Protein backbone atom coordinates (compact mmCIF):
# COMPACT_ATOMS: atom_id res chain seq x y z
CA UNK A 1 0.00 0.00 0.00
CA UNK A 2 2.39 2.82 -1.55
CA UNK A 3 -0.27 5.67 -0.83
CA UNK A 4 0.86 9.37 -1.77
CA UNK A 5 2.98 11.85 0.51
CA UNK A 6 1.07 14.18 2.30
CA UNK A 7 3.30 16.28 2.92
CA UNK A 8 3.63 16.38 -0.56
CA UNK A 9 0.54 15.00 -2.34
CA UNK A 10 -0.66 16.12 -6.43
CA UNK A 11 -0.09 19.72 -6.57
CA UNK A 12 -3.26 22.16 -5.13
CA UNK A 13 -5.92 22.12 -8.32
CA UNK A 14 -6.48 25.46 -9.85
CA UNK A 15 -10.05 25.63 -11.41
CA UNK A 16 -8.47 27.43 -14.39
CA UNK A 17 -5.95 24.19 -15.01
CA UNK A 18 -8.42 21.71 -14.56
CA UNK A 19 -10.98 23.15 -16.63
CA UNK A 20 -8.26 24.14 -19.23
CA UNK A 21 -7.38 20.91 -18.75
CA UNK A 22 -10.31 19.24 -19.56
CA UNK A 23 -11.45 21.86 -22.34
CA UNK A 24 -8.05 20.99 -24.53
CA UNK A 25 -9.49 17.70 -24.54
CA UNK A 26 -12.80 18.93 -25.61
CA UNK A 27 -10.80 19.73 -28.91
CA UNK A 28 -12.74 23.81 -29.47
CA UNK A 29 -9.46 25.01 -27.68
CA UNK A 30 -5.57 23.47 -28.51
CA UNK A 31 -1.76 24.77 -27.27
CA UNK A 32 -1.25 27.01 -29.86
CA UNK A 33 -4.03 29.84 -29.46
CA UNK A 34 -2.77 29.50 -25.71
CA UNK A 35 0.30 29.76 -27.02
CA UNK A 36 0.53 33.56 -28.40
CA UNK A 37 -1.65 34.37 -25.43
CA UNK A 38 1.35 34.18 -23.08
CA UNK A 39 2.06 37.53 -22.04
CA UNK A 40 4.36 37.39 -19.64
CA UNK A 41 3.54 40.47 -17.11
CA UNK A 42 6.10 40.69 -13.65
CA UNK A 43 3.79 40.12 -10.69
CA UNK A 44 4.53 40.29 -7.24
CA UNK A 45 6.65 42.95 -7.63
CA UNK A 46 7.12 44.13 -4.44
CA UNK A 47 7.34 40.21 -3.04
CA UNK A 48 9.92 39.40 -5.54
CA UNK A 49 11.94 42.81 -5.06
CA UNK A 50 11.97 42.46 -0.95
CA UNK A 51 12.42 38.52 -1.56
CA UNK A 52 15.86 39.04 -3.67
CA UNK A 53 16.55 42.09 -0.88
CA UNK A 54 16.16 39.64 1.98
CA UNK A 55 18.43 37.36 -0.44
CA UNK A 56 21.23 39.70 -0.92
CA UNK A 57 21.22 40.57 2.63
CA UNK A 58 21.54 36.67 3.35
CA UNK A 59 24.95 36.91 1.74
CA UNK A 60 25.73 40.18 2.54
CA UNK A 61 25.83 38.53 6.27
CA UNK A 62 27.89 35.74 5.38
CA UNK A 63 30.10 37.84 3.29
CA UNK A 64 30.87 40.08 6.59
CA UNK A 65 31.45 35.98 8.25
CA UNK B 1 -22.18 37.01 -20.68
CA UNK B 2 -18.48 37.10 -21.65
CA UNK B 3 -18.34 40.91 -20.20
CA UNK B 4 -20.05 39.63 -16.82
CA UNK B 5 -17.44 36.99 -16.76
CA UNK B 6 -14.38 39.41 -17.43
CA UNK B 7 -15.69 41.70 -14.51
CA UNK B 8 -16.68 39.14 -11.78
CA UNK B 9 -13.01 37.82 -12.41
CA UNK B 10 -11.48 41.08 -12.50
CA UNK B 11 -12.82 42.02 -9.47
CA UNK B 12 -12.13 38.19 -7.54
CA UNK B 13 -8.33 38.64 -9.18
CA UNK B 14 -8.24 42.09 -7.18
CA UNK B 15 -9.15 40.67 -4.22
CA UNK B 16 -7.07 37.89 -4.60
CA UNK B 17 -3.91 39.49 -5.20
CA UNK B 18 -4.36 42.22 -2.24
CA UNK B 19 -5.08 38.81 -0.15
CA UNK B 20 -1.80 37.77 -1.80
CA UNK B 21 0.43 40.51 -1.38
CA UNK B 22 -0.09 41.31 1.80
CA UNK B 23 0.35 37.87 3.45
CA UNK B 24 3.34 37.31 0.97
CA UNK B 25 5.08 40.33 2.35
CA UNK B 26 4.23 39.41 5.80
CA UNK B 27 5.94 35.88 5.60
CA UNK B 28 8.89 37.52 3.71
CA UNK B 29 9.13 39.79 6.87
CA UNK B 30 9.17 36.81 9.00
CA UNK B 31 11.38 35.42 6.89
CA UNK B 32 13.71 38.67 7.12
CA UNK B 33 13.48 38.30 11.02
CA UNK B 34 14.27 34.49 11.36
CA UNK B 35 17.34 35.01 9.21
CA UNK B 36 18.24 37.92 11.46
CA UNK B 37 18.09 35.73 14.69
CA UNK B 38 19.65 32.89 12.59
CA UNK B 39 22.54 34.82 11.86
CA UNK B 40 23.25 35.62 15.22
CA UNK B 41 23.12 32.22 16.24
CA UNK B 42 25.74 31.52 13.83
CA UNK B 43 28.13 34.61 14.99
CA UNK B 44 27.59 33.69 18.42
CA UNK B 45 28.59 29.85 17.83
CA UNK B 46 31.58 30.39 15.61
CA UNK B 47 32.56 33.41 18.03
CA UNK B 48 32.44 31.00 21.00
CA UNK B 49 33.81 28.08 18.86
CA UNK B 50 37.36 30.27 18.01
CA UNK B 51 37.54 31.46 21.54
CA UNK C 1 -40.30 49.05 -13.74
CA UNK C 2 -41.64 51.96 -15.52
CA UNK C 3 -39.47 54.16 -14.17
CA UNK C 4 -36.74 51.95 -15.52
CA UNK C 5 -38.08 51.84 -18.91
CA UNK C 6 -38.93 55.86 -18.67
CA UNK C 7 -34.81 55.93 -17.96
CA UNK C 8 -34.18 53.47 -20.77
CA UNK C 9 -36.26 54.06 -23.90
CA UNK C 10 -38.65 51.43 -25.77
CA UNK C 11 -36.89 48.77 -26.60
CA UNK C 12 -37.74 47.35 -23.12
CA UNK C 13 -40.65 45.89 -24.17
CA UNK C 14 -43.82 47.09 -22.26
CA UNK C 15 -45.19 45.69 -18.83
CA UNK C 16 -48.71 44.44 -18.23
CA UNK C 17 -50.21 43.91 -14.62
CA UNK C 18 -50.99 40.47 -15.70
CA UNK C 19 -47.02 38.94 -15.45
CA UNK C 20 -47.32 40.61 -11.96
CA UNK C 21 -50.35 38.24 -10.84
CA UNK C 22 -49.64 35.56 -13.34
CA UNK C 23 -46.19 34.62 -13.53
CA UNK C 24 -45.94 32.24 -16.78
CA UNK C 25 -46.06 32.64 -20.21
CA UNK C 26 -42.84 33.00 -22.78
CA UNK C 27 -43.81 37.23 -22.14
CA UNK C 28 -42.97 36.93 -18.60
CA UNK C 29 -39.56 34.82 -19.64
CA UNK C 30 -38.93 37.52 -22.23
CA UNK C 31 -39.36 40.64 -19.57
CA UNK C 32 -37.15 38.49 -16.95
CA UNK C 33 -34.67 38.37 -19.51
CA UNK C 34 -34.65 41.86 -20.82
CA UNK C 35 -34.41 43.22 -17.36
CA UNK C 36 -31.76 40.70 -16.34
CA UNK C 37 -29.32 41.45 -18.92
CA UNK C 38 -30.47 45.57 -18.59
CA UNK C 39 -29.31 45.23 -14.90
CA UNK C 40 -26.47 43.01 -16.30
CA UNK C 41 -25.10 45.81 -18.23
CA UNK C 42 -26.15 48.60 -15.39
CA UNK C 43 -23.34 46.36 -13.03
CA UNK C 44 -21.20 46.56 -15.93
CA UNK C 45 -21.21 50.30 -15.78
CA UNK C 46 -21.23 50.18 -12.11
CA UNK C 47 -17.79 48.05 -12.13
CA UNK C 48 -15.65 48.84 -14.61
CA UNK C 49 -12.40 50.27 -13.26
CA UNK C 50 -9.26 49.86 -15.29
CA UNK C 51 -11.56 50.34 -18.88
CA UNK C 52 -13.55 53.34 -19.80
CA UNK C 53 -16.75 53.58 -19.30
CA UNK C 54 -18.18 54.43 -22.97
CA UNK C 55 -19.73 51.27 -23.71
CA UNK C 56 -23.32 52.41 -22.64
CA UNK C 57 -23.26 54.06 -25.75
CA UNK C 58 -22.13 51.56 -27.88
CA UNK C 59 -24.50 48.51 -26.18
CA UNK C 60 -27.78 50.60 -26.35
CA UNK C 61 -27.85 51.38 -30.54
CA UNK C 62 -29.18 48.25 -32.08
CA UNK C 63 -26.72 45.66 -33.85
CA UNK C 64 -27.12 46.14 -37.75
CA UNK C 65 -24.00 45.50 -39.04
CA UNK C 66 -22.75 41.86 -39.11
CA UNK C 67 -18.32 41.93 -39.50
CA UNK C 68 -19.12 44.44 -36.79
CA UNK C 69 -20.81 42.10 -33.89
CA UNK C 70 -18.40 39.10 -35.23
CA UNK C 71 -15.62 41.08 -34.52
CA UNK C 72 -17.01 42.62 -30.96
CA UNK C 73 -17.77 39.09 -30.09
CA UNK C 74 -14.55 37.23 -30.93
CA UNK C 75 -12.29 40.07 -28.98
CA UNK C 76 -14.73 39.28 -25.70
CA UNK C 77 -13.74 35.63 -26.13
CA UNK C 78 -10.53 36.66 -26.62
CA UNK C 79 -10.27 39.15 -23.61
CA UNK C 80 -12.32 36.19 -21.80
CA UNK C 81 -9.37 33.64 -22.52
CA UNK C 82 -6.60 35.99 -21.76
CA UNK C 83 -7.75 36.84 -17.85
CA UNK C 84 -8.17 33.17 -17.81
CA UNK C 85 -4.87 32.12 -18.63
CA UNK C 86 -3.35 35.35 -16.96
CA UNK C 87 -5.52 34.00 -13.37
CA UNK C 88 -3.95 30.43 -14.35
CA UNK C 89 -0.74 31.85 -14.62
CA UNK C 90 -0.69 34.01 -11.30
CA UNK C 91 -2.42 31.01 -9.38
CA UNK C 92 0.91 28.34 -9.96
CA UNK C 93 2.91 31.40 -9.26
CA UNK C 94 0.95 31.99 -6.30
CA UNK C 95 1.30 28.01 -5.12
CA UNK C 96 5.50 28.22 -6.44
CA UNK C 97 6.06 31.04 -4.31
CA UNK C 98 4.15 29.06 -1.28
CA UNK C 99 5.86 26.00 -1.21
CA UNK C 100 9.39 27.66 -1.59
CA UNK C 101 8.54 30.25 0.98
CA UNK C 102 7.26 27.49 3.06
CA UNK C 103 10.27 24.92 2.40
CA UNK C 104 12.69 27.93 3.50
CA UNK C 105 11.37 28.83 6.54
CA UNK C 106 11.12 24.78 7.21
CA UNK C 107 14.93 25.09 6.95
CA UNK C 108 15.39 28.22 8.52
CA UNK C 109 14.21 26.96 12.36
CA UNK C 110 15.25 23.68 11.68
CA UNK C 111 18.89 25.21 12.02
CA UNK C 112 17.93 27.63 14.45
CA UNK C 113 16.54 25.00 16.87
CA UNK C 114 19.81 23.35 16.60
CA UNK C 115 21.89 26.36 16.65
CA UNK C 116 20.11 27.07 20.71
CA UNK C 117 20.09 23.25 21.50
CA UNK C 118 23.88 23.39 20.68
CA UNK C 119 24.27 26.71 22.55
CA UNK C 120 22.72 24.79 25.78
CA UNK C 121 24.81 21.87 25.19
CA UNK C 122 28.72 22.10 23.50
CA UNK C 123 29.21 25.26 26.32
CA UNK C 124 30.91 24.12 29.53
CA UNK C 125 33.58 26.28 29.97
CA UNK C 126 34.00 30.06 30.35
CA UNK C 127 36.77 32.03 31.07
CA UNK C 128 37.15 34.59 27.96
CA UNK C 129 37.18 37.63 30.41
CA UNK C 130 41.56 37.07 31.03
CA UNK C 131 41.51 36.64 27.34
CA UNK C 132 42.87 39.52 25.62
CA UNK C 133 45.23 39.98 28.94
CA UNK C 134 46.63 36.85 28.64
CA UNK C 135 47.63 37.45 25.30
CA UNK C 136 49.43 40.88 26.26
CA UNK C 137 52.00 38.10 28.40
CA UNK C 138 52.08 36.25 25.11
CA UNK C 139 53.88 38.93 23.15
CA UNK C 140 55.53 39.74 26.14
CA UNK C 141 56.90 36.13 25.89
CA UNK C 142 57.70 36.53 22.38
CA UNK C 143 59.43 39.26 22.99
CA UNK C 144 61.58 38.23 25.32
CA UNK D 1 10.52 58.37 -11.29
CA UNK D 2 12.37 55.77 -13.37
CA UNK D 3 11.82 55.36 -16.89
CA UNK D 4 14.68 53.54 -17.97
CA UNK D 5 12.85 50.19 -18.24
CA UNK D 6 9.96 51.33 -20.24
CA UNK D 7 11.20 53.03 -23.45
CA UNK D 8 13.91 49.50 -23.61
CA UNK D 9 10.30 47.51 -23.26
CA UNK D 10 9.07 49.45 -25.67
CA UNK D 11 11.48 49.00 -28.09
CA UNK D 12 11.03 45.06 -27.59
CA UNK D 13 7.52 44.99 -27.67
CA UNK D 14 7.93 47.10 -31.12
CA UNK D 15 10.21 44.73 -32.17
CA UNK D 16 7.86 41.56 -32.21
CA UNK D 17 5.39 44.30 -33.40
CA UNK D 18 7.58 44.38 -36.98
CA UNK D 19 7.84 40.66 -36.56
CA UNK D 20 4.65 40.04 -36.50
CA UNK D 21 3.89 42.44 -39.36
CA UNK D 22 6.41 40.63 -41.41
CA UNK D 23 4.88 37.40 -40.70
CA UNK D 24 1.84 38.60 -42.72
CA UNK D 25 3.71 39.24 -45.74
CA UNK D 26 1.96 42.75 -46.44
CA UNK D 27 2.41 43.61 -50.11
CA UNK D 28 4.01 46.97 -49.29
CA UNK D 29 6.68 44.68 -47.14
CA UNK D 30 9.11 45.73 -50.45
CA UNK D 31 11.96 48.47 -49.72
CA UNK D 32 11.81 48.41 -45.65
CA UNK D 33 13.43 46.18 -43.60
CA UNK D 34 13.79 48.30 -40.78
CA UNK D 35 14.81 46.35 -37.96
CA UNK D 36 16.51 48.46 -35.07
CA UNK D 37 13.90 48.64 -32.17
CA UNK D 38 14.27 52.22 -31.77
CA UNK D 39 13.80 52.88 -35.54
CA UNK D 40 10.68 51.21 -35.28
CA UNK D 41 9.68 52.38 -31.75
CA UNK D 42 9.87 55.48 -33.62
CA UNK D 43 8.36 54.75 -36.78
CA UNK D 44 5.53 52.88 -35.61
CA UNK D 45 4.57 55.25 -32.19
CA UNK D 46 5.30 58.67 -33.38
CA UNK D 47 3.28 60.35 -36.25
CA UNK D 48 4.17 59.13 -39.31
CA UNK D 49 2.49 58.50 -43.21
CA UNK D 50 3.46 54.77 -43.48
CA UNK D 51 2.21 53.82 -39.80
CA UNK D 52 -1.53 55.03 -40.99
CA UNK D 53 -0.80 53.89 -44.55
CA UNK D 54 -0.60 49.75 -43.19
CA UNK D 55 -3.69 50.90 -40.86
CA UNK D 56 -6.37 52.21 -43.79
CA UNK D 57 -4.94 49.46 -46.11
CA UNK D 58 -5.70 46.80 -43.17
CA UNK D 59 -9.26 48.51 -42.37
CA UNK D 60 -10.34 48.04 -46.49
CA UNK D 61 -9.18 44.44 -45.79
CA UNK D 62 -11.45 43.97 -42.86
CA UNK D 63 -14.43 46.07 -43.79
CA UNK D 64 -15.12 47.01 -46.95
CA UNK D 65 -17.67 49.82 -46.65
CA UNK D 66 -15.30 52.33 -45.22
CA UNK D 67 -13.89 52.36 -49.33
CA UNK D 68 -17.31 52.25 -50.80
CA UNK D 69 -17.89 55.24 -48.88
CA UNK D 70 -14.05 56.59 -49.43
CA UNK D 71 -14.87 55.69 -53.39
CA UNK D 72 -18.23 56.89 -54.14
CA UNK D 73 -17.69 60.06 -51.86
CA UNK D 74 -14.08 60.98 -52.78
CA UNK D 75 -13.19 64.21 -51.76
CA UNK D 76 -12.63 63.65 -48.00
CA UNK D 77 -10.17 65.55 -45.76
CA UNK D 78 -7.86 63.35 -43.88
CA UNK D 79 -9.08 63.99 -40.44
CA UNK D 80 -12.42 62.92 -41.01
CA UNK D 81 -10.89 59.30 -41.69
CA UNK D 82 -8.96 59.75 -38.49
CA UNK D 83 -12.39 60.26 -36.31
CA UNK D 84 -13.97 57.84 -38.48
CA UNK D 85 -11.26 54.56 -37.30
CA UNK D 86 -11.30 56.75 -33.73
CA UNK D 87 -15.14 56.15 -33.31
CA UNK D 88 -14.77 52.49 -35.54
CA UNK D 89 -12.12 51.67 -32.50
CA UNK D 90 -15.05 53.40 -29.97
CA UNK D 91 -17.82 50.47 -30.83
CA UNK D 92 -15.05 48.35 -30.29
CA UNK D 93 -15.26 49.24 -26.83
CA UNK D 94 -11.40 50.18 -26.93
CA UNK D 95 -11.47 53.78 -27.03
CA UNK D 96 -13.26 57.40 -26.47
CA UNK D 97 -15.27 59.29 -29.22
CA UNK D 98 -12.55 62.05 -29.29
CA UNK D 99 -9.92 60.11 -28.93
CA UNK D 100 -8.28 61.32 -32.14
CA UNK D 101 -4.98 61.97 -30.74
CA UNK D 102 -4.16 58.46 -30.90
CA UNK D 103 -5.11 58.24 -34.43
CA UNK D 104 -3.09 61.83 -35.22
CA UNK D 105 -0.24 59.27 -33.61
CA UNK D 106 1.04 62.18 -31.00
CA UNK D 107 -0.45 59.12 -28.32
CA UNK D 108 2.07 57.54 -25.86
CA UNK D 109 3.53 54.54 -27.24
CA UNK D 110 2.57 52.01 -25.01
CA UNK D 111 -0.73 52.26 -25.50
CA UNK D 112 -1.03 52.67 -29.47
CA UNK D 113 1.23 49.72 -29.13
CA UNK D 114 -1.11 47.91 -27.24
CA UNK D 115 -4.04 49.06 -29.13
CA UNK D 116 -2.69 47.51 -32.35
CA UNK D 117 -1.50 44.51 -30.24
CA UNK D 118 -5.53 43.60 -29.89
CA UNK D 119 -6.19 45.02 -33.60
CA UNK D 120 -3.80 41.97 -34.68
CA UNK D 121 -4.99 39.79 -32.16
CA UNK D 122 -8.64 40.05 -33.76
CA UNK D 123 -7.17 40.37 -36.75
CA UNK D 124 -6.09 36.65 -36.20
CA UNK D 125 -8.85 35.52 -34.66
CA UNK D 126 -11.01 36.38 -37.81
CA UNK D 127 -8.46 35.18 -40.50
CA UNK D 128 -8.30 31.67 -38.60
CA UNK D 129 -12.36 31.72 -38.56
CA UNK D 130 -12.34 32.95 -41.92
CA UNK D 131 -9.82 29.94 -43.22
CA UNK D 132 -11.85 26.67 -41.93
CA UNK D 133 -15.23 28.55 -43.59
CA UNK D 134 -16.09 29.66 -47.07
CA UNK D 135 -18.61 32.31 -46.14
CA UNK D 136 -19.64 34.73 -43.73
CA UNK D 137 -22.78 32.81 -43.12
CA UNK D 138 -20.92 29.48 -42.61
CA UNK D 139 -18.17 31.30 -40.26
CA UNK D 140 -20.98 32.82 -38.38
CA UNK D 141 -23.60 29.74 -37.71
CA UNK D 142 -20.09 27.79 -36.82
CA UNK D 143 -19.09 30.45 -34.51
CA UNK D 144 -22.62 30.26 -32.79
CA UNK D 145 -22.58 26.79 -32.33
CA UNK D 146 -18.95 26.83 -30.51
CA UNK D 147 -19.93 29.93 -28.74
CA UNK D 148 -22.89 27.90 -27.13
CA UNK D 149 -21.21 24.98 -26.75
CA UNK D 150 -18.48 26.64 -25.13
CA UNK D 151 -21.10 28.67 -22.79
CA UNK D 152 -22.82 25.08 -22.33
CA UNK D 153 -19.80 23.35 -20.86
CA UNK D 154 -18.81 26.44 -18.68
CA UNK D 155 -21.28 26.33 -16.23
CA UNK D 156 -22.43 22.20 -15.82
CA UNK D 157 -20.13 21.65 -13.02
CA UNK D 158 -20.19 22.24 -9.54
CA UNK D 159 -16.41 23.24 -9.40
CA UNK D 160 -16.76 26.95 -10.26
CA UNK D 161 -17.26 27.75 -6.64
CA UNK D 162 -13.42 27.81 -6.18
CA UNK D 163 -13.57 29.78 -9.87
CA UNK D 164 -15.49 32.69 -7.95
CA UNK D 165 -13.68 32.41 -4.97
CA UNK D 166 -10.28 32.20 -5.34
CA UNK D 167 -9.13 30.87 -2.12
CA UNK D 168 -5.60 32.01 -0.26
CA UNK D 169 -4.86 28.48 1.55
CA UNK D 170 -1.76 26.42 0.80
CA UNK D 171 -0.70 26.85 4.60
CA UNK D 172 -0.14 23.94 7.05
CA UNK D 173 -1.68 24.75 10.18
CA UNK D 174 1.63 25.70 12.44
CA UNK D 175 1.90 28.76 10.70
CA UNK D 176 -1.34 30.88 11.13
CA UNK D 177 -0.41 32.20 14.91
CA UNK D 178 2.24 33.97 13.07
CA UNK D 179 0.17 35.83 11.68
CA UNK D 180 -2.39 36.19 14.23
CA UNK D 181 0.85 37.44 16.25
CA UNK D 182 1.08 40.64 14.00
CA UNK D 183 -1.92 40.38 12.33
CA UNK D 184 -2.67 44.27 12.65
CA UNK D 185 0.75 45.93 11.63
CA UNK D 186 0.87 45.97 8.64
CA UNK D 187 -2.34 48.74 6.96
CA UNK D 188 0.00 51.39 6.79
CA UNK D 189 3.28 50.17 5.21
CA UNK D 190 1.74 49.63 1.50
CA UNK D 191 1.35 52.99 1.23
CA UNK D 192 4.65 54.80 -1.60
CA UNK D 193 7.00 51.59 -0.85
CA UNK D 194 7.68 51.05 -4.34
CA UNK D 195 10.41 53.72 -4.31
CA UNK D 196 11.41 52.48 -0.96
CA UNK D 197 12.34 49.21 -2.07
CA UNK D 198 14.04 50.05 -5.03
CA UNK D 199 16.14 52.40 -3.34
CA UNK D 200 17.43 49.99 -0.70
CA UNK D 201 17.82 47.60 -3.78
CA UNK D 202 20.34 50.08 -5.79
CA UNK D 203 21.79 50.99 -2.07
CA UNK D 204 22.18 47.59 -1.19
CA UNK D 205 23.38 46.21 -4.38
CA UNK D 206 26.19 49.19 -4.09
CA UNK D 207 26.79 47.98 -0.50
CA UNK D 208 26.86 44.33 -2.08
CA UNK D 209 29.78 45.81 -4.74
CA UNK D 210 31.94 47.45 -2.13
CA UNK D 211 31.79 44.95 0.27
CA UNK D 212 33.14 42.38 -2.56
CA UNK D 213 35.77 44.98 -3.68
CA UNK D 214 36.88 45.23 0.13
CA UNK D 215 36.82 41.35 0.89
CA UNK D 216 38.88 40.67 -2.13
CA UNK D 217 41.29 43.92 -1.36
CA UNK D 218 41.69 42.39 2.64
CA UNK D 219 42.69 38.94 0.52
CA UNK D 220 44.86 39.77 -1.46
CA UNK D 221 46.71 42.21 1.38
CA UNK D 222 46.44 38.74 3.33
CA UNK D 223 47.71 36.60 0.31
CA UNK D 224 50.69 39.22 -0.39
CA UNK D 225 52.23 38.13 2.72
CA UNK D 226 51.53 34.74 2.43
CA UNK D 227 53.57 33.46 -0.59
CA UNK D 228 56.55 33.06 1.39
CA UNK D 229 54.91 30.59 3.36
CA UNK D 230 52.48 29.46 0.75
CA UNK D 231 54.60 26.81 -0.04
CA UNK D 232 56.21 26.28 3.30
CA UNK D 233 52.41 25.63 4.73
CA UNK D 234 53.17 21.83 3.58
CA UNK D 235 54.56 20.75 7.27
CA UNK D 236 51.60 19.61 9.57
CA UNK D 237 50.56 21.38 12.14
CA UNK D 238 50.81 18.05 14.71
CA UNK D 239 54.24 16.75 13.50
Amino acid sequence: MAAANPWDPASAPNGAGLVLGHFIASGMVNQEMLNMSKKTVSCFVNFTRLQQITNIQAEIYQKNL
Amino acid sequence: LLTLLSVKMENNLAEFERRAEKNLLIMCKEKEKLQKKAHELKRRLLLSQRK
Amino acid sequence: IKRISGECGSSFPQVVGSLFLSPGGPKFIHLMYHFARFVAMKYIKSNSKNSSHHFVETFNIKPQDLHKCIARCHFARSRFLQILQRQDCVTQKYQENAQLSVKQVRNLRSECIGLENQIKKMEPYDDHSNMEEKIQKVRSLWAS
Amino acid sequence: YSEDEGDSSVSRAAVEVFGKLKDLNCPFLEGLYITEPKTIQELLCSPSEYRLEILEWMCTRVWPSLQDRFSSLKGVPTEVKIQEMTKLGHELMLCAPDDQELLKGCACAQKQLHFMDQLLDTIRSLTIGCSSCSSLMEHFEDTREKNEALLGELFSSPHLQMLLNPECDPWPLDMQPLLNKQSDDWQWASASAKSEEEEKLAELARQLQESAAKLHALRTEYFAQHEQGAAAGAADIST
